[PDB]
């Protein structure tokens, strides 16, 4: 039964942290590479990052 | 060659009355007034013409 599947040739319990893993890498805090920027001729005035 | 002046542009007698201080955006800008409105324009970008 264990070479039904490779499991990738991991640990169970590499598997089930990978799993939490996937949770951390698409957390919308950590995307923090911006793409794309707009050049425009404007003030600084009251700056914000947003 | 003395370029014309275009159409939509407001003539306006220089007056010390008109360039005044005044805070904007946490900022003491030489605003000045177009008295054709009154309108205050701080920033030299965006006054009429």
């Amino acid at each position: 039964e264990a070479f039904r599947w490779s499991r990738y040739f991991l640990d169970e319990l590499q598997l089930r942290r990978l799993s939490v893993g996937l949770r951390l890498i698409t957390n919308p805090r950590i995307a923090r590479r911006f793409n794309g920027v707009r050049i425009m001729y404007l003030t600084d005035d009251d700056p914000d990052p947003d | 060659f003395v370029p014309d002046v275009p159409e939509g542009y407001v003539a306006v007698q220089y007056a010390h009355r008109l360039f005044s201080s005044s805070l904007a955006n946490k900022r003491n800008r030489v605003t000045y007034t177009h008295p054709p409105t009154g309108m205050a324009y701080p920033s030299p970008t965006g006054r009429p013409h």
